[PDB]
Order: C-alpha cells, then structure tokens, then sequence
C-alpha cells in the first residue's frame, strides 16, 4: 500500500 | 443550504465536536456550510476541512476497492449475476459525488480567493487529491483528462511551494508525497516517484536543523511516510 | 420501500457485499429490504440483519458518548452556548431512529412469525437490546417504561431459552450476557447481573462435554465475555 | 466498558 498524507 | 441558518462559529464548533466523536461525516457537511459563507478558512479551520473528507472519502475508497477485488475475481473458473457490478457501482457513484463536491467548493470559491502561499497550496494539494481519487475508479474516456487536471493541480502547487516555502513546511512535504504516489500508481511514473520523494526527503533533512524543538512533529511525521514509501518500492 | 424492486436474493447477496465491505449502513438498508419481501429469515439471514444494525447503532452509541461527556463537563468552573447540547440532540434523535426502525421490524413481523425457538429467542434478544439502547439516553417520563419494555423482552427470551435450549447455545449464552448487561448499567441491579453471568457460566461449563471440537467457537468467545465482566464486576 | 454482543 502507497502511503499519503 | 441545509447549514444557512447556523452561525459560522457555530459551525467551526460543530465540526471539533463531530471531530473528537469521530463523525466524520457530520464534520464535513458542517465545514461546507462554514466555507459557503463566503469568507476565507484560517489555518485550523482549512485543516478540520481536509480532515473532515479526507476520512469520509477514505472509508468509501477502502470499500470500492474491497468490492472491485470481488469483482476482479468474478470475471477470471469462476460462476456468473450483476449484483457484485451494480454494489461497485453504487459505491463508486457515491464516492464521486463527494469528490465532485470537494472539488467545487475549491473551485468555489477556496482556491481563486487564497493569496498566502500556505493557503493556496493546501487547496491546490486537495484539488490534486480529489482529481487522484477520481482517476482511481476512472475506466471510460475520461481518465486521461482527469489525470492531467490532478497533475496540473498537484504540479502548480508545486512551483509555489518550492518558490515560498522552506523544504521542511509540513504543507509543502505533504503535497510532495502524495504528488508522488500519484506518480507512483496513477500515471505509470514509478522512477519520477521515486526520484521525488528522495530530493524531497533529503532536503529536508538538510533544512532540520533550523527547526525548534517540538514544533514540526507533523513535518517528521511525513518525512517518515516519504521514507516508508521509498523502502517499499525499493 | 427502497428497496422493493431488488430481488429477495439479490439483497442477502448485496448485504454480504456490504459486510465484507463493512458498509454496514448499506448492510442494514439491504437486510430491512429482505425483511419487508414478507418471509421468515434463515439462521444465516438473521445473523446478517443483527450484525448490521448492531454495527450502525454501535457507532451511534459510542458517538452520543462522547458528546454527553462533553456536555457533562460544559455544566459543571466551565464557561458557557447550545452547540454542544444541539448536536447530542442531533446524534440522539438519529440513534433513537435507527432503534425504532429495528423494533419496527420485529414487530412487523419477525417475531410474531417465528416459531422456532432458536428465532424466537434471538429477535427478543434483539427487542430488549434496542429498548435498552433506548434507555440508555432516556431521560424524560418514557425512561421507567423504556426500561420495562428491554427487561420484559430480555425476561420472556431467557423463559425460552432455558426450556428449548442446552446451556452452551450461543443464541442462549449471547442473550445471558446482555440481560446481565442490562441489570448491571440500566436497571440498578449489579448483583442479579452478577448471578446471572455466573450461572450463566458455571452451567456452560459443565455441558462443554457433550459438544464436538471446533463447533462451538461463538459460545467460547460469549463464555469469554462473561468471564471478563464478573472479572471487571467482582 | 460493559462487554455485549
Ligand atoms: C483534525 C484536526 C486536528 C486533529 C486538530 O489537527 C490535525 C493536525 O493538523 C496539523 O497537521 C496537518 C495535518 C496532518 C499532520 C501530518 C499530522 O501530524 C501529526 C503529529 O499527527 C494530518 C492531517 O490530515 C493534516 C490536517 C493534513 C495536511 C495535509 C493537508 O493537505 C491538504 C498536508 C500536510 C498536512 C499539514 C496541513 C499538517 O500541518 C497539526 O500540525 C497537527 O498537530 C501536530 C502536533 O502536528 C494536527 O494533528
Ligand atoms: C456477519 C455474519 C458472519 C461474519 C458471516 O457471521 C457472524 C457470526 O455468526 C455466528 O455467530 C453468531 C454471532 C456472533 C459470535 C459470538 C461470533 O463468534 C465468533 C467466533 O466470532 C457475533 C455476531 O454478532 C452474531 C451474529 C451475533 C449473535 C447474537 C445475536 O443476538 C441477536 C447472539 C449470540 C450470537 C450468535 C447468533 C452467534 O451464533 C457464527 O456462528 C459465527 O461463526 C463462528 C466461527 O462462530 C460468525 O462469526
Ligand atoms: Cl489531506
Ligand atoms: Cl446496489
Ligand atoms: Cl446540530
Ligand atoms: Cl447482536
Ligand atoms: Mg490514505
Ligand atoms: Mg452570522
Ligand atoms: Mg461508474
Ligand atoms: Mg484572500
Ligand atoms: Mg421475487
Ligand atoms: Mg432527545
Ligand atoms: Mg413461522
Ligand atoms: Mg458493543
């Protein structure tokens, strides 16, 4: 899973 | 507007209690009120804004993708009806209905009246996220444009951050993490993902020691995203 | 009726969907659509109209909490307006909906319907459960007889349970644990919940020998529960 | 917290 803020 | 006749102070006080009640979305309809009317966000409130349809579209993306997976599997040695398609539809048709609203708020009217630098790139990051969600789910003809409205998005905020704001500002560091995992699963560009989140780390890191102790838990809190994202796709 | 033009199966089927989604709104809306097609519920069918409701007032519950406790400290050295009691009210009159929605249902017409005691008992289970969450945030002249209304549901399910049931089932154990629940933190009565849970256990225990390995996996976990509550009670 | 289910 791609991490985002 | 359901929300025209409760005070804005109402308001911004009614999405801090949705917030610690976790009502995530009770908080976002009491922020949309707040920003129709017609005055601009402070710094806290742009963030109870973000919070707010961060977590409501983040629940329905994590159930699109649930429902897709089941999809997937149903077309590979697998039995046939529509109901799993007409499910995914039904979520999916609900998730950009709250991106389309996000993004008109945005348009309507955040980001044309935003003058500090801080401002204009938190909404210019949103108006990249929503776009990015909406690339997600796209299949038709259209996913080639909203790809480029994210990009185009994401990309101006860009250029103001790295012309206004120091490499450790949390706003700026965030905006780069999420332009590059839009990079990364979106628009097929794995080595410009990667390549941002390095230069974005790393100068930042350069720039720490210029930071008061205790003031920029947030900033270390994405660096750390950016270095998690970099160990999984290297 | 919403859903009146979806097939009976095609809402059990949506309904799972949801579950593995934990789209548990959905989840609810497809099961009350299945209901109201006029037919008695499965074992398995049953089981997906309590989690759902159960799931949806859950997070009512633990919302409403937060807020009163909020508003309880906003009355005692605490500044002053309405908006905290505005929103309690909000989430309230929502969480009150939701309870007479599922009462609605097993009065028309899940357990007049039922025959079986294994139904019979779980939907007075479900009866008693949402009354007492009802009672929960009574506070008016309606909270005594909220109150009667959970115990005489909890009272004639325990009356059947242990006529038509062994003392491992875990319709039976699950509806112990609740009824004790409810004399514990609703009706002012800890020590009968206190005897209730032991008994409740105690004659689990000893019927343990006459179940097969691996089948009774819920009436564990419900024992466990009961455990956990004496632990935390005596 | 009261344990139901
Ligand atoms: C919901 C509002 C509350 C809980 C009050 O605040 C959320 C958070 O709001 C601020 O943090 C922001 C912020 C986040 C920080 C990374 C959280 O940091 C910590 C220590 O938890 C996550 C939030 O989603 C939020 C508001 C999002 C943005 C993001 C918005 O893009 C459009 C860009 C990066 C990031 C910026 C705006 C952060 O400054 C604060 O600096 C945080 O406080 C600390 C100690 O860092 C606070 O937790
Ligand atoms: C949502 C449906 C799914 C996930 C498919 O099933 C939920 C569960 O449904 C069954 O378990 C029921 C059941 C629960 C079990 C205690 C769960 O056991 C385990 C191992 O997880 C919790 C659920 O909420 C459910 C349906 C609720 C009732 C409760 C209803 O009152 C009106 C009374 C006690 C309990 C009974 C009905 C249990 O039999 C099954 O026996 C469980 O399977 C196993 C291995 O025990 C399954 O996890
Ligand atoms: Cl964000
Ligand atoms: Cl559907
Ligand atoms: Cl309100
Ligand atoms: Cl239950
Ligand atoms: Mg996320
Ligand atoms: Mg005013
Ligand atoms: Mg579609
Ligand atoms: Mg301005
Ligand atoms: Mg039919
Ligand atoms: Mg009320
Ligand atoms: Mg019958
Ligand atoms: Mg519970």
């Amino acid at each position: 899973v791609n991490l985002s803020i | 507007g359901a929300m025209g006749s409760m005070e804005r102070a109402s308001l911004i006080q009614k999405a801090k209690l949705a917030e610690q009640a976790e009502r995530y979305e009770d908080m976002a309809a009491f922020m949309k009120g707040a920003v129709e009317k017609g005055e601009e966000l402070s710094c806290e409130e742009r963030n109870l804004l973000s919070v707010a349809y961060k977590n409501v579209v983040g629940g329905q993306r994590a159930a699109w993708r649930v429902l897709s997976s089941i999809e997937q599997k149903s077309n590979e040695g697998s039995e046939e009806g529509p109901e799993v398609r007409e499910y995914r539809e039904k979520v999916e048709t609900e998730l950009q209905g709250v991106c389309d609203t996000v993004l008109g708020l945005l348009d309507s009217h955040l980001i044309k009246e935003a003058g500090d630098a801080e401002s204009r790139v938190f909404y210019l990051k949103m108006k990249g996220d929503y776009y990015r969600y909406l690339a997600e789910v796209a299949t038709g003809d259209d996913k080639k444009r909203i790809i480029d409205s994210a990009r185009s998005a994401y990309q101006e905020a860009m250029d103001i951050s790295k012309k206004e704001m120091p490499p450790t500002n949390p706003i700026r560091l965030g905006l780069a993490l999420n332009f590059s995992v839009f990079h990364y699963e979106i628009a097929n560009s794995p080595e410009e993902a990667i390549s941002l989140a390095k230069t974005t780390f790393d100068e930042a890191m350069a720039d720490l020691h210029t930071l008061s102790e205790d003031s920029y838990k947030d900033s270390t809190l994405i660096m750390q995203l950016l270095r998690d994202n970099l160990t999984l796709w290297t």
